[PDB]
RNA sequence: UCCAUUGCGACAACGAGCGAGACCCCGGCCGCGGGCGCCGCGGGACGGCCCGCGCGAGCGGGAGGACGGCGGGGCGAUAGCAGGUCUGUGAUGCCCUCAGACGCCCUGGGCCGCACGCGCGCUACACUGGCGGGGCCAGCCGGCGCCCGCGAGGACGCGCGGAGCCCCCGCCGUGGCCGGGACCGCGGGCUGGAACGCCCCCGCGCACCAGGAAUGUCUUGUAGGCGCCCGCCCCCACCGCG
């Protein structure tokens, strides 16, 4: 039936996050639609020594760790309880993308 | 401070530890300085370049 | 070192610093504080009466600084 | 119109996760050093755990009826707090062995623990790769070598880089530390792979007829 | 203010608590010559008072100037309140008061005497001329 | 409307205006307080009540639909706290007095409240507007 | 507080639909991180910012810098017209000099003539280039030897 | 023309050419709009700042002292205030002024150190336009800000007190007395 | 010739490679798509055009253009130093300690003590200013109502949200003065098992008038001025990254 169901996406690497979204976007057109919004970058940061001692010139690492996320909460009364596993399990396995479902 | 459920549950044990106090430390490393908290990672900085790049923390601009 | 006063003692006030401004084109607060030795705040009321009775005029204006022109000729 | 307080747990649900990771490549380094451990991923399938192993020969880790590899995730999950039976493994198989420094550096640490010297391992390691297909291995063996007075001496045989972003795709590097009698012999490898996978690499052009 | 003459009592120079006073100054600026009296409390009683305060003191009819002396002695009961005080729950009377000249000098010599018999940390260290809170020594304040 | 005419001589008038008209009176507190930490001596002037009372109103009636609370008016009116040896910080306004403020503005109706704040009420735009346009001219 | 490119700006949903259909032309000014949006119409010559006339705008000393293009082209075609800007970003000056570029593009679409529209351009560009044109230049990054972009920490030889 | 660009919305800038013949094509009058203030981006070329408008580099020089740098506003006020001063005294526009004075303050030699030999050995030389102007400008601000330095009188009067003087030559004001020195100890060198 | 062993053109040398560049991130202009929230994919600039030169590589000027000739950062060759780190670690060789312990746990004190020499910073020496009132705009990003209390803070209850300089009006009027805010004397609170720690109120009101021999940093949104966030953190930023 209508459970008003949407689906979140997380990824650390821009490559597998289009192609994940490309790859539900072919797979949901029919269940209703599955547009995606585009979230500001959440970007960690920590800047560190770059020695372990405290010696020389004062020089500083800067890493970070950007997290990209899409959310599609297109299915909504579109998609049963049943009708959101068929495409989730018809998307690609890829290795590291978290999804989570809510209504 | 009990960084995973695991690692507790609540003569001299009258007075064997009970100065009850933060005892925040890293969790590889086990040193009790400098130690970041943020974002709940508890790494000490030294004991953090080396795993950074298996975690996905890079180096760029 | 030097002193001025703040308030005019009598008779002062007419027997000169009004003479003496009326004979002058141009004026401002300080010019006529450092030619008759008086402070600046004296200066700012004498102005106020003499705009009220016509003599002089407001030519710029603004918080820092007003300067005047004699309308008597 | 958002609220910053709840996406919260999306974002430290996956940084948890690949901490999680990283014990995991810490445990197995030092555990399968027999298997030709790799590398390691992660699946986190709400349902269950799903760990995909690369390792050389994976019948090692296997285990007669898979007992090793069922006495390690009942392990696993203890420790990470999950109910076993969801905490499934998978093993993978690298075939160009020659292409990964992991393999390569555990191989020579192997060597050295058995007393040869330094000067055959290294080249053997160099013709096992360059047999794989690479362009350039490099290695290095630092420390008490002799009575005292450490130093190093490095061995090569074809072309590598050393700077740029390109060093992050096609430079392969890992090292390992070697205790001994004498003291400690510090070990590292590099190779160099331009044609790797399906990338090209820049400043290189192709012409036609 | 529109006081540009001189008034006919214009007076040159005050004097009051032994302390001595022009009148070319504002009224509230003043009085803060006076050890005791500053700029928030002289705003307060002078108001109190039902006296002008951007007035130059040299006009300053002694009718106002007494009933000022009435508000510095009593000044509990003339509505000021006991947070704008120098003296707040004294040690001995355990009441509140204001002290001005001659009273502070007397006063501030007594606490010390309290202080050296009772056998402190303070007294110790004001005998030979340190610091009392616990700003550091050592680095800088040296010749 | 009132932002077509400039906010300098709308607050003043409009303070003459409420202090004849008896729509607000200053409490007993105001003669011996400042408006701030970061301030440091008390008003110069005796009317500096109505004045806030002016200012606070357009800033009412200029949101509008939305609701402003005390302490998001206080920050309005924040200064600097300087002498202190120390880089200076900023720092916030007080609260009472708005809070008075308030609080005799809607036991007249000219404001009103909701989920959250208070907002201005038709007959709070009525009146400000027709003061607007006859100090037009 | 404002952002600049957030979609409540770009689109002006700020004016309500029905009149919102009324404005034909859109156009854009920008200095720094400052933004204007301009919705420009046919009436009788009005002006606005932020719901605020341009007689009343506030630095008070540069009223004559927004209003340059009036005095330079001629009140003519802006009596024609009727606009109604808003904008959001950094600094007073900024928003001013924004503004007017927003002013003098939005005038130059309304025309449809390319050939007046060149001859405005020649016409306004001489007298100053910043007036259609966006300056480029922007804030710059700090570094870690020291507080600022170039300069760095005092060093003590002995 | 059609738009006198009037400064300030007062004096015109139609009848205001500089006497001078080197240092004419250095001095901009017919543009300056009402405003002495313009965001562009001058001094990235080696020749460019030769056109901007006289008035505005004066203003640029009035906040100088790390005290008051990065306030133009209060200057072109400033300058407004002296404008309004002159006129009323000497009755003429200011403008023709300031350009008389920028002309007659400035030097026409200098002093250099070329002719080594283990001492000074300098040698007199000539003086290019640019520099002229820019040494004047600077010299009437400065003049102007040591008088008004714990001084009760305004910044803005000692700046039209130097202004008159130098445009009349006379060597009262602090301006003229430099260039004179810096004359003296080449003349001596030359 | 080139910022560059960057290139041209020759030569008992011929032919290759690393480094440099190329490369990655950010920003500026345009297009497509999508869109809770502005964010994904591409185009665009190349010493290309004109004029002068130069065999040549390449130099100077003018254009048109969002931008014009290495725009800001990351990576960082061979060889090496008896440079720093055994007090970052289940990194470690050889020594020393190992049941009145240098192991581990508890209570107190100290690391901060002060006749003295010097290193990075902060605040000021005033009118191009200080005080009081009002108007108003940011970005890394971001939480608020009501009621008490002068304030700092506090009791309850919900999910909602941005400043200094500057501008306008007034007071002060060259006085170590309303500049400056160290030191000290009564009092009210917060953190915490625990104040020696940090905030607020009344009074007192130190040196200081632009700094000798000597010396550091800097070329466009730069210096300088103005403030705001994170880190460590029970409380606290004159520090550090931005």
């Amino acid at each position: 039936m209508h459970q008003k169901y949407t689906i979140i996406v997380v990824g650390k690497d821009l490559k597998l996050v289009e192609r994940y979204v490309k790859s539900i976007v072919k797979e949901g057109r029919a269940f209703g639609i599955s547009g995606p919004c585009r979230a500001p970058v959440r970007r960690l940061t920590i800047t560190t020594r770059k020695s372990p001692c405290g010696e020389g010139t004062n020089t500083w690492h800067r890493f970070e760790l950007r997290m990209y996320k899409r959310t599609f909460w297109v299915t909504c009364g579109g998609n049963d309880i049943s009708t959101i596993l068929s495409k989730t399990v018809v998307i690609p396995g890829i290795q590291v993308t978290v999804e989570v479902e809510e209504p | 401070e009990a960084d995973n459920i695991n690692l507790a549950s609540g003569m001299r044990e009258t007075e064997f530890c009970t100065h009850i106090a933060h005892k925040r430390e890293c969790r590889i490393c086990g040193n009790y300085n400098s130690v970041y908290r943020k974002y709940g990672l508890f790494i000490c900085r030294r004991c953090f370049k080396e795993n950074a790049g298996k975690i996905g923390f890079v180096k760029l601009h | 070192k030097v002193d001025y006063p703040t308030l005019f003692a009598d008779e002062a006030a007419m027997n000169e610093a009004l003479k003496f401004i009326k004979n002058s084109k141009c004026i401002t607060h300080t010019q006529i504080c450092e030619r008759l030795r008086v402070s600046v705040a004296l200066a700012k009321r004498v102005m106020r009466q003499l705009v009220k009775s016509g003599d002089f005029a407001i030519v710029s204006k603004s918080s820092r600084m007003t300067i005047f022109k004699n309308m008597t000729k | 119109i958002v609220r910053r307080d709840e996406e919260n747990v999306y974002y430290s649900k996956y940084l948890n996760d690949c901490i999680m990771e990283a014990e995991l490549h810490e445990f197995f380094s030092r555990e399968l050093v027999d298997a030709g451990y790799a590398s390691c991923s992660l699946c986190r399938t709400i349902d269950s755990i799903c760990v995909i192993i690369q390792c050389a020969e994976p019948e090692v880790v296997m285990g007669d009826n898979h007992y090793r590899l069922h006495k390690i995730e009942y392990l696993l999950a203890g420790r990470f707090m999950c109910d076993p039976k969801n905490f499934n493994i998978w093993v993978d198989k690298i075939i160009k062995r020659g292409l990964s420094a992991e393999i390569m550096v555990d191989n020579l640490r192997a060597k050295l623990e058995e007393a040869m010297p330094i000067r055959r391992a290294a080249y053997s390691i160099i013709r096992t790769a360059m047999r794989a297909g690479a362009a350039g291995c490099e290695v290095i063996v630092a420390g008490k070598l002799r009575a005292q007075r450490a130093r190093a001496n490095k061995f090569k045989e074809g072309c590598l880089i050393s700077t740029g972003h390109p060093k992050r795709i096609f430079l392969a590097e890992a090292t390992r530390h070697i205790k001994m009698r004498q003291g400690v012999i510090g070990v590292k490898v590099r190779i160099y792979n331009p044609n790797i996978r399906g990338a090209v690499m820049p400043d290189k052009i192709e012409i036609g007829a | 203010m529109t006081t540009i003459v001189q008034p006919n009592d214009y007076r040159d120079l005050l004097r009051m608590f032994n302390t001595n006073i022009q009148g070319k100054v504002v009224l509230e600026c003043a009085l803060v010559g006076i050890k005791g009296i500053g700029r928030r409390f002289a705003n307060v009683a002078l108001k109190k008072a039902n006296i002008d305060v951007h007035k130059r003191a040299g006009e300053l009819t002694a009718a106002e100037e007494d009933a000022l002396m009435k508000v510095l002695e009593d000044p509990l009961s003339h509505g000021i309140p006991a947070w704008m005080l120098n003296r707040n729950n004294d040690f001995e009377s355990g009441k509140d008061m204001h002290i001005l000249v001659n009273t502070i000098a007397s006063t501030h010599r007594a606490d010390l005497e309290r202080l050296r018999k009772t056998r402190c940390e303070r007294g110790v260290r004001h005998h030979h001329n340190l610091k009392v809170r616990g700003q550091h020594t050592k680095s800088t304040g040296r010749r | 409307s009132v932002t077509r005419v400039p906010a300098d001589v709308f607050i003043n008038s409009f303070a003459a205006h409420l202090k004849n008209r008896g729509i607000i009176k200053c409490p007993a507190f105001t003669d011996y307080v400042k408006t701030g930490v970061s301030r440091q001596y008390a008003p110069r002037d005796a009317d500096w009540f109505y004045i806030k009372a002016a200012s606070v109103i357009r800033h009412f009636y200029i949101s509008g639909s939305h609701s402003i609370g005390v302490a998001g008016l206080a920050r309005k009116y924040s200064s600097l706290q300087k002498g202190k040896t120390t880089p200076h910080h900023t720092k916030r306004a007080s609260c009472k007095v708005i809070r008075s403020i308030v609080s005799q503005f809607l036991g007249q109706k000219l404001l009103i409240a909701g989920e959250r704040g208070r907002h201005i009420s038709p007959n709070g735009r009525k009146m400000v507007e027709d003061f607007a346009e006859g100090l037009q001219k | 507080m404002a952002k600049g490119n957030r979609r409540d700006l770009l689109e002006r949903n700020d004016i309500e639909v029905r009149e919102r259909d009324k404005y034909t032309v859109h156009t854009l000014g920008k200095k720094k991180n400052s933004v204007a949006v301009a919705f420009v119409k046919a009436g009788k010559g009005d002006i606005l910012v932020n719901n605020v006339p341009l007689a009343l705008v506030r630095p008070e000393i540069l009223r004559t810098k927004v209003s340059e293009p009036i005095m330079i082209l001629g009140e003519s075609l802006f009596k024609g017209l009727d606009m109604n800007i808003k904008v959001a970003g950094g600094g007073h000056v900024s928003q001013i000099y924004a503004v007017r570029q927003a002013i003098s593009r939005g005038v130059l679409a309304s025309v449809k003539d390319e050939a007046a529209r060149s001859e405005l351009r020649a016409k306004l560009v001489s007298y100053d280039r910043q007036l259609v044109v966006s300056d480029p230049r922007r804030c710059e990054a700090k570094k870690f030897g020291g507080r600022g972009a170039r300069a760095r920490r005092q060093k003590s030889y002995r | 023309m059609s738009l006198e660009v009037a400064l300030f919305n007062k004096w015109p800038l139609t009848d205001v050419k500089c006497q001078d013949e080197s240092l004419e094509a250095y001095i901009s009058i017919d543009n300056h709009s009402f405003v002495p203030h313009s965001a562009g981006r001058w001094s990235a070329k080696r020749f460019r700042k030769a056109k901007c408008p006289v008035v505005e580099r004066l203003t640029n020089s009035l906040m100088m002292h790390g005290r008051n740098s990065g306030k133009k506003l209060m200057a072109m006020k400033t300058v407004g205030e002296a404008f309004e001063l002159i006129n009323l005294y000497t009755g003429k526009n200011p403008v023709q002024v300031l350009v008389d004075a920028v002309a007659n303050s400035g030097p026409r030699e200098d002093s250099c150190r070329i002719g080594k030999g283990g001492q000074v050995r300098r040698q007199s030389v000539d003086v290019s336009p640019l520099r002229r102007v820019n040494i004047g400008i600077y010299n009437i601000a400065t003049g102007a800000r040591k008088a008004a330095f714990r001084k009760v009188r305004p910044f803005a009067e000692c700046l039209a007190e130097e202004i008159m003087n130098a445009a009349a030559g006379a060597d009262k004001s602090y301006a003229i007395s430099q260039r004179n020195s810096v004359e003296r100890i080449a003349v001596s060198n030359r």
